[PDB]
RNA sequence: AGCGCCGUGGCGCAGUGGAAGCGCGCAGGGCUCAUAACCCUGAUGUCCUCGGAUCGAAACCGAGCGGCGCUACCA
């Protein structure tokens, strides 16, 4: 299964969006 | 107002420091989870595998914090020949209030027993769950014996797939298949490039990789998103490694053997030789317990050619002056770890790529070198690691007698010549001597497109041997 | 990290043993009706940092600076 991979995916994209909104 | 070094030394003292391993532990009562074992020696070996120009030193550095040299001033950026090693200690907080995804951490080899919590808001202290070593396999087509040597030393796998490039990467598949040859189904998939992808593209890559692995042997390999530049979600990597990867059965009833793959002498240049050290060979333990002050023998030894041309292999017997396991010089060696075994041998033996993929043994044991051997082999249908641009990925051709085939016995790089081929068995003559002890699973590589390509697995059944010469 | 080398006047090489060296430069002048060619005269620095010998050192030696070629990433 690959479902519990998307949770870390969303966590990491939240981290990136908090870090560098310029991109 | 103390400086950084004083604060870190105070934490080191408060964290327990680095304990010294007692000389004579009660061996029959110790497990790889024991405090005496978990504090200074590696217990689980893990390797990083991926395509070329993807980054395996960077992800390992982010996980652990120990850099890989990637030496020779030209191999610094393209590819590496030797092993890129690093040490990681995986910790979990002892408090229940901490977040489980984030409580996991990894630290350098010089870390103390119990470092303080680096998460702002919790007064707990970390605990070393299990000790692991990380090895950097070279991901290029010209270097294939090194990857199989890594598979021999590896017990766990970390595949790396980038996003913006082609989703079905052939080198990643070839590494995965070669690891499956080594009977290793505990694999973890990682996505190297995540930041530059959009919301939909990451899921598209996830589905493409899911389609990539449906018919292969791998069943439950997790998929993990990580970035090598921001140094985040390394706790996820440690979590997945700890949860999914168990400790292979390895205890004291098995006979001591070691598999040496690297070579690093100790010779400080300019310093007077009166203050020196012997030659050190880098090898891993796959069975047996070793101690400081034993006698070892490299059985392939000095390979001399006589006037006729026959191979005289003189075993190199030597006394072990030091045993090193990833932090310090220790006494007793636990099965399943990388160690630089240092002896009184001449420094010429441990400078260059000479002890690459060979076996060594302690006294009271006589392994056998071989000249003609019988091997049972099988192939696959499609070639892996090749890029056929939309036209029928090439199928393996049947072996031909008197053809130079690179028969990598686990890690030993030997060039065999076929003397006979049948339905599923072959007979090979070896120029470079190769030892065989029990099973020593084998990989086979051939040459058609100017390079070395893996074709299938192999297992030794019989062979003509040469008893060592005194 | 080991040693071989280098340390301009701007670039490239030499002299090392009596204190400012050349070709290339750059400025000014000369020949030419005119230009290049050719001929003159120059003003640019710690011949890498710090000491010993000596009337004398940049040179010889010594107690470290940055980069270069092999050895090699030397637990
Ligand atoms: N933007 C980005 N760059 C990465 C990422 N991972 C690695 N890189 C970069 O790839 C480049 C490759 O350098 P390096 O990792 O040292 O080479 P190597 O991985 O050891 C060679 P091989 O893969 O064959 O072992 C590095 O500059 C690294 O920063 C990533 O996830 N994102
Ligand atoms: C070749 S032994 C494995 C690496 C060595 N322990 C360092 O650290």
């Amino acid at each position: 299964v690959g479902l519990p991979y998307s949770e870390l995916l969303s966590r990491f994209f939240n981290i990136l969006r908090t870090n560098n909104p310029e991109l | 107002g103390e400086t950084e070094e004083e604060k870190r030394k105070r934490e080191f003292e408060e964290g327990g420091g680095l304990p010294e391993q007692p000389l004579n532990p009660d061996f029959s009562k110790l497990n790889p989870l024991s405090a005496e074992i978990i504090n200074r020696q590696a217990t689980i070996n893990i390797g990083t595998i991926g395509h070329v120009a993807h980054g395996k030193s960077t992800v390992v550095r982010a996980i652990s914090g120990v850099q890989t040299v990637r030496f020779k001033d030209e191999l610094e950026r393209n590819i590496t020949i030797k092993l890129g090693y690093a040490n990681a200690k995986i910790y979990k907080c002892q408090e229940p209030t901490c977040p489980e995804p984030d409580c996991y951490r990894s630290f350098k080899s010089d870390k103390e027993i119990s470092p303080k919590c680096q998460r702002p808001g919790c007064p707990g202290r970390y605990k070393l769950v299990r000790h692991v070593s990380f090895v950097d396999c070279p991901g290029h087509d010209i270097l294939m014996s090194t990857m199989l040597s890594g598979a021999a030393v590896m017990d766990a796998a970390l595949l790396l797939i980038a996003g913006n490039e082609s989703c079905p990467q052939p080198q990643t598949s070839e590494h995965l298949a070669a690891i499956e040859i080594m009977k290793l189904k505990h694999v973890i998939i990682l996505q190297n490039k995540v930041d530059l992808m959009r919301e939909e593209s990451a899921l598209e890559h996830q589905k493409s990789i899911l389609k990539f692995i449906r018919g292969t042997i791998a069943d439950g390999a997790p998929i993990v998103p990580i970035s090598a530049q921001l140094k985040y979600n390394i706790d996820a990597v440690n979590e997945f490694i700890v949860k999914t990867i168990p400790v292979p059965p390895r205890d004291f009833m098995i006979s001591p053997r070691l598999i040496v793959i690297r070579s690093f002498d100790v010779n400080k240049p300019g310093a007077e030789i009166e203050d020196l050290k012997g030659g050190v060979a880098g090898g891993s333990i796959l069975n047996g317990v070793f101690k400081l002050g034993d006698e070892i023998e490299i059985r392939p030894g000095i390979v001399t050619k006589d006037d006729k041309g026959k191979i005289q292999c003189k075993p190199i017997f030597s006394n072990i002056v030091s045993l090193f396991a990833e932090q310090n010089d220790l006494k007793f060696a636990v099965p399943g770890g990388l160690i630089g075994v240092g002896t009184k041998v001449d420094p010429t033996l441990c400078r260059a790529d000479r002890l690459v993929g060979q076996v060594v043994g302690a006294k009271g044991h006589l392994p056998n070198i071989y000249t003609d051997i019988e091997i049972n082999y099988f192939l696959l249908r499609r070639l892996l690691g090749v890029k056929t641009d939309g036209q029928k990925q090439a199928k393996v051709r049947k072996l031909e007698p008197n053809e130079v085939l690179m028969v990598n016995i686990g890690s030993t790089a030997t060039g065999a010549r076929v003397v006979a081929v049948k339905a599923d068995m072959a007979r090979l003559q070896l120029t470079s001597p190769a030892c065989t002890e029990i099973n020593e699973k084998i990989a086979l590589s051939r040459r058609i497109e100017k390079h070395w390509r893996l074709i299938g697995w192999a297992t030794i059944k019989k062979g003509t041997t040469l008893e060592p010469i005194a």
